[PDB]
């Protein structure tokens, strides 16, 4: 008579598929999905401050254009900018932009703290059409334009030393009038010219007459520049016209921060991943939302699914 | 599938066994049974977290990078900021495939591994007093009721109670 | 060689076989003949052809990328052209040369498992009719013909016919 | 008597040697090279739409050089520029030229659309010696060489917007004459001057009196500048001498194309890879040919072979 | 641990075995005894300074490079510069990580498997003449001395000189 | 009776823990360390030839600040910068000061042959109290200060023909004078100009008066500049004031050479990797010292430790 044992394993009746070296499709027991491809299209405003753009540009908040004015001394872990954002003040340009926006961004605050320049022998706190605030004619808010007192513009050489423990950063500009009108009018004489130095570095800047198209209406542009300045430092404004020159610096910090364009609206929630798209759970290794990325985040890859087994071949009945 | 049972002389596996991945199936004198295996499911399951320990929930943070998108066309640099940026792609991508494939494989052959050393360690636990069929089962030559299959599955079967039986059982003619 | 049959209990291939890559040799009453096992050798063909799938014609298009050879010095951002290319070349240099090695580990090893299935197989399949000389090679204690010989090859040996006969050749004096 | 059965497995004479984790040389049954190592030589002319440049650079073609007038209005998946290529026309540089060609061959097109510029007050398409068109004086083909209209070069002030539904791409620049002479003779005045501008750009160019090693007897120069004008945009030019003027666009597309330097010939042949020696077979994942590569091709890597098993290991009888 | 023997049927090491890796250790009318095997010891051992040869001492060499450290603040070419570098390192540090992991599985796997190797090579050299006690160890069913257990080390012992005293003290009742 | 044969393997006392792809610890009898993550501290001096700059930078070396008089045309395969490096010499500034100093660096020689320059209607070798070479006033060793002959400064046009079969490297600059003063006095004319050419490039400087803030007493800058001239082709320096001129050019070689900062000592010993921390063994394939390494150097990861195992599982008795 006796007995028979027959040793064996489990089978599922809902296998899936799997890639391995030797088979491009085997069915296991079960599997687990190791890329993210889903967000729920929200950027979590935890744990990561956020600085929502709305309107403004960084550089706008920067130099503070009106609508900017909410931004004043605003810090960030990340600075989200926004298609429909726009200027509204003085038509401008920054060679180099993206490398200002890029330092600032990192450095994670717009922190100002104001300084009393000797500008003896000038109009100070011009103002323009093209840049109102409060419906007053006015001005970016950290830059300070410069004009003729009693139709006499001298050569200004004034001094900023730099004694604090930590870098200044400071935003200035050239103003490029549209017409030959334009030069004579503010700043008394046929041509400006600048010259912004440190120990380490100058900058010279020659104005340009001439129009430009218009941008709401007007055809000057103003060029913006910047200086960092070190500790034992000193900063040094040459100038015979045209300059738009600082009210004060920026702190200029290194930290974990960064900027990002994005649309998404910002939700009450907590995820430590954010892309353009929306924040997504980190759980997994892999994900392929977008290649732009910030905080603990999964790696972007091309493939939209990667199955890793978790269970045994499976082999039905 | 590289040791031979799971695919290979275990013909399938049983739908019916929900409660651990490995086991055992019986026909005696008391009737038709099945119990699990919880060691070597045990054992397969712990292999299998270790990996995912590996994999599941250890990111690592960015914060500032490059820019990736552009609105402008400006050539020289703005090229060398793609291709880096689609050279890291590619490789991550690489990385991932190869990790996947690599791991499922050596997944399916632990799994096997596991019923093959259950298999073998119970044919060693048997002795003289049983046959392998090839298919995964032994013919057992003495009377075997459900606590001698019991004993079996706990590790605590005595061979040498039963031998005498089973070897004349086994030797006859 | 991981798992002990080719270049191990096998002492050596036979470059006699052309028509499969595992098989049988016999000697019995009717002479001494050779036969190849296509299951087997099969198996280990759609494994090798699935690396090959996985590597073979798998290309991925590139159009315009980055400067990589340059007939002017200018410092900075050609240095960083250069590392960019270099850094990349290392990497996928390391790819292949790890894959392959790994690959092939797993190919040697994987040929080696089908020898030891096989073997295995054929000695459970013999029951108590055979003994293991343990150099792949199984003596059988019963007369086997050429048509048993074939049905040990073809899986429809029926080891009962013969048990007797064998039993009393292996337990003599 | 009984019988005896032996399990076994093939080996083969001639074996060949692959690296493995543990050992680097062991012979197995059979392998293959997974380093693709040659080249034919030739460049395939399919399935990849490929521009010989011949005697002509990318940029001489944009220009205008006259030998490269057969360029005219072409495209290209591929363009190969050779060793032996010469200019035969005006000297001339371009500040960044690299990334112009980058920019025009990834492009992929040569078309340009014509327009009609308002340029009253001066004498349009100055030639020269240096530039030879069926044996006589001409200049480059896409450029226009504004001069004075009886010895008098006023104000120009010229406008083009883009109502266009793609980006336009408008090439430009400014002639330094050789002498004092040169700047009197064909402008009529001292001093030249060029600023180019959108609503979201500027580029300012004060030409320079001075003689330059001759390049084929000339010691003048033109120097070479782009400006991109979005949908909306509108392209503004003032000058007050040594224009050399546009006279229109080109089409700047995105897309698969590229550029190559290459002394390779082309062949009637279709190859989906192309490197600098040659089209290259894209069977193998790897190859050593050349680290610049376009279409579906093998990835470079420093190794010259590696061989996959394909067969068990070989243990000779 | 894929092979069951080391950490498996084995149920501990020796650390009195100091002149190799794998071995005997045997009772008998003469005494109790070690000696170790240096066949599969050596073949672990090669195996396992393959791996170090392709690790150890094999550094490539780099000269001019970019810039990893910076004094001033400077954007977007900066930026590249320490992405570029970082993207590198991570990519490094991935393949470190791997590289040791998969070899020190397969390690662990190949030394089980030499002990594999010499169990079975052992199992099938006795023939009838002992049994597998499931841990190990063998029974052996005759009288034998040190130079008998001596030829079984060293491949030599006649399985037919003993078999019919053990076959009669195998089949007892 | 009978007897008893058992199968056993080894295992240690002292085991170590090492990581697999199934279990993050497991114990194995022996490991050994691939990540080397110390040096001894010292910048071995073999086998590559060390250049100690001590307390000069290569520029400084370059351009001959007479401190490092001692570097005159040697060769190194590293460079090695100090952190307590200083100029003593005429204040400067370099544009691209990174681009120049890398291919310096990387060309790693200071081979200088002079040349003789037709410098007729100038006095040359100008000198200054910020520049002391054996207690008197002096300049630059490879930089020529022109200033006027007899109150009377014309136009420069020198010409210098690259006959050789090597590049060669020019480096040359112009004074920025700290006030008007100092324009007049040593150039006798209000605005000096400087165009340095050849048949490929033109580099065109404007001076700049103005006061910078002062270093070691000076207000005035010079600005650094360089042209690199091929076989075949020819330099030509056009200048009307402020040219600090060239004694002659650099050989540029191609090879393995560049430069690392450091404060680690030079030592008597042989070392083929070196980082800023100092030398470190190279047997390891990875380390954790330093990302700037130079020489035949273990990879850099972020990992402090890892283990490979060198032996079998330790399962204890
Ligand atoms: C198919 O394979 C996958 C992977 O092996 C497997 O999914 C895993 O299952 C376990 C258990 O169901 C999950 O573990 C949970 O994780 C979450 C956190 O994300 C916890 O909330 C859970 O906690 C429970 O248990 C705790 C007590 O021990 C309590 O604190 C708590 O109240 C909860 O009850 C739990 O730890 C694991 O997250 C998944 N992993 C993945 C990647 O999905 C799945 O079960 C397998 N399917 C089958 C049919 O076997
Ligand atoms: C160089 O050429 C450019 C382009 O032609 C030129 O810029 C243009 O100048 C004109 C005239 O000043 C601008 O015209 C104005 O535009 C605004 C806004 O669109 C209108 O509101 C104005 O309307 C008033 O003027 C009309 C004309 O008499 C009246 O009929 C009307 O009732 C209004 O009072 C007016 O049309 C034009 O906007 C710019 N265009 C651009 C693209 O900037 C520039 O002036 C020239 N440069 C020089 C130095 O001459
Ligand atoms: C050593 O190993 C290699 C790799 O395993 C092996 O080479 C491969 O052999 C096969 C068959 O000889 C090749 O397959 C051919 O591929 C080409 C396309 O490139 C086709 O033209 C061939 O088609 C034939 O068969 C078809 C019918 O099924 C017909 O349509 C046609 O008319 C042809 O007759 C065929 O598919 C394969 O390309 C190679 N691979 C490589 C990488 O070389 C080689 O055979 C092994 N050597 C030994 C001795 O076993
Ligand atoms: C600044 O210095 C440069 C370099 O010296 C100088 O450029 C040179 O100018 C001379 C004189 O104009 C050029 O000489 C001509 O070259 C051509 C081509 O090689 C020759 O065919 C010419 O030959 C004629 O003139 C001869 C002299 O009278 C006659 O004897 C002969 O029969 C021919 O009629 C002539 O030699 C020379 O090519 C350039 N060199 C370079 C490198 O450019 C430049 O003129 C100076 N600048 C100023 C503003 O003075
Ligand atoms: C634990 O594992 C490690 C790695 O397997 C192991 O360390 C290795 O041991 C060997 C021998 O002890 C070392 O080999 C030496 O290398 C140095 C060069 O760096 C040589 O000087 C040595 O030469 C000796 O032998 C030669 C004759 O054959 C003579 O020429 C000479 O005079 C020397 O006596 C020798 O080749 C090897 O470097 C280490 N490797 C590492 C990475 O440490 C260790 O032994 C293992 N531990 C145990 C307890 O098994
Ligand atoms: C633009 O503004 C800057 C900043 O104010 C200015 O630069 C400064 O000029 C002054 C006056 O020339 C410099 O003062 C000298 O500094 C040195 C070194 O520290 C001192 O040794 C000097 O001392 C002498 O002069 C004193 C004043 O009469 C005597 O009392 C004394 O006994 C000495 O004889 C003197 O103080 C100052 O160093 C610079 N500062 C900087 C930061 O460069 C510049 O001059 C202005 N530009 C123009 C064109 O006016
Ligand atoms: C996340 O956003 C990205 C970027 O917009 C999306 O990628 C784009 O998808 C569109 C299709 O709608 C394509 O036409 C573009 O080529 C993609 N753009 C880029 C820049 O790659 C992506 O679809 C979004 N992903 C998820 C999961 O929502
Ligand atoms: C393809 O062309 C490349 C580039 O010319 C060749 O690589 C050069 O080979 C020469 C030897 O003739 C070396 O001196 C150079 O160092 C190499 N140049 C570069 C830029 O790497 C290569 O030999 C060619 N390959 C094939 C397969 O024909
Ligand atoms: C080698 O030098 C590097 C660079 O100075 C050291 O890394 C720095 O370590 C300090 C701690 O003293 C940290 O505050 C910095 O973040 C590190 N700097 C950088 C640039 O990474 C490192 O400690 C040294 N390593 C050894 C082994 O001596
Ligand atoms: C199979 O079915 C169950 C029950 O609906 C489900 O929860 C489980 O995830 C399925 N497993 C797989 C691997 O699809
Ligand atoms: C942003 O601008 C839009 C359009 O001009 C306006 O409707 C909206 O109120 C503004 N939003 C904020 C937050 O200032
Ligand atoms: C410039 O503006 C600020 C803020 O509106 C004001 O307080 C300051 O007094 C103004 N400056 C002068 C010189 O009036
Ligand atoms: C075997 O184990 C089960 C529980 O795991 C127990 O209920 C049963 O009584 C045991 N039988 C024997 C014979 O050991
Ligand atoms: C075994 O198979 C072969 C063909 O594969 C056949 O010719 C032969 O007759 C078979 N013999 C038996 C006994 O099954
Ligand atoms: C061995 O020889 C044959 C016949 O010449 C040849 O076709 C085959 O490719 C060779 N195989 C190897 C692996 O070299
Ligand atoms: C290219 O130029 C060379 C040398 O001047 C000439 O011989 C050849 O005919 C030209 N080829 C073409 C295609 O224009
Ligand atoms: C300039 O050249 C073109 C083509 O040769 C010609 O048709 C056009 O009329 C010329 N322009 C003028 C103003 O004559
Ligand atoms: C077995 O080998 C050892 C040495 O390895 C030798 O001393 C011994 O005499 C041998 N014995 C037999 C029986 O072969
Ligand atoms: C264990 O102990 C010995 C003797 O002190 C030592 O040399 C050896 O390196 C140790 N091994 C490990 C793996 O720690
Ligand atoms: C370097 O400068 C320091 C401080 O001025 C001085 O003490 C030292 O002697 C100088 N060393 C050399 C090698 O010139
Ligand atoms: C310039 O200086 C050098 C070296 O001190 C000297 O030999 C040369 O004659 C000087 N030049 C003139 C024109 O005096």
């Amino acid at each position: 008579p006796g007995a028979t044992l027959c040793l064996g394993h489990h089978a599922v009746p809902n296998g899936t598929i799997v890639k391995t070296i030797t088979n491009d499709q085997i069915e296991v027991t079960n599997a687990t999905e190791l890329v993210q491809s889903s967000s729920t299209g929200e950027i979590c405003d935890s744990p990561h401050q956020i600085l929502d753009g709305e309107n403004c540009t960084l550089i706008d908040a920067l130099l503070g254009d009106p609508q900017c004015d909410g931004f004043q001394n605003k810090k960030w872990d990340l600075f989200v900018e926004r298609s429909k954002a726009y200027s509204n003040c003085y038509p401008y340009d920054v060679p180099d932009y993206a490398s200002l926006r890029s330092l600032v961004a990192s450095s994670g605050t717009l922190e100002f703290n104001n300084e009393s320049f000797n500008w003896t022998g000038v109009t100070q706190n011009g103002t323009s059409s093209a840049c109102i605030r409060r419906s007053n004619n006015s001005f970016f808010s950290r830059l300070n334009w410069l004009t003729h007192l009693k139709f006499k513009y001298p050569a200004l050489n004034v001094t900023m030393p730099n004694n604090e423990k930590f870098d200044k950063l400071y935003i200035w500009g050239v103003h490029h009038p549209g017409t030959d009108n334009d030069q004579i009018f503010p700043y008394a004489q046929a041509s400006g010219r600048i010259t912004v130095s440190t120990k380490r570095s100058q900058q010279t800047v020659i104005p340009n007459i001439g129009s430009r198209p218009r941008v709401r209406n007007i055809p000057s542009r103003i060029s913006i520049y910047w200086t960092i300045v070190k500790p034992g430092d000193i900063l040094l404004i040459n100038s015979t016209g045209n300059l738009i020159a600082p009210r004060g610096y920026f702190k200029i910090r290194s930290g974990k921060s960064s900027i990002m364009r994005s649309d998404a609206p910002i939700g009450k929630c907590n995820s430590e991943c954010i892309t353009p798209n929306g924040s997504i759970p980190n759980d997994k290794p892999f994900q392929n939302v977008n290649r732009i990325t910030y905080g603990a985040c999964p790696r972007y890859v091309k493939q939209n699914t990667l199955k890793l087994a978790t269970g045994m071949r499976n082999v039905p009945e | 599938g590289i040791f031979g049972a799971i695919a290979g002389f275990i013909e399938n596996g049983w739908e019916g066994m929900v409660d651990g991945w490995y086991g055992f199936r019986h026909q005696n004198s008391e009737g038709i049974g099945q119990a699990a295996d919880l060691k070597s499911t045990q054992a397969a399951i712990d292999q299998i977290n270790g990996k995912l320990n590996r994999l599941i929930g250890k990111t690592n943070e960015k914060f500032h990078q490059i820019e990736k998108e552009f609105s402008e066309v400006e050539g020289r640099i703005q090229d060398l900021e793609k291709y880096v940026e689609d050279t890291k792609i590619d490789l991550w991508s690489y990385n991932a495939e190869l990790l996947v494939a690599l791991e499922n494989q050596h997944t399916i052959d632990l799994t096997d591994s596991e019923m093959n050393k259950l298999f073998e360690k119970t044919k060693k636990q048997l002795r003289e007093n049983a046959e392998d069929m090839g298919n995964g089962c032994f013919k057992i030559y003495h009377k075997c009721d459900n606590a001698c299959i019991g004993s079996i599955r706990n590790g605590t079967y005595d061979h040498d109670v039963y031998r005498d039986e089973a070897l004349n059982n086994r030797f006859q003619i």
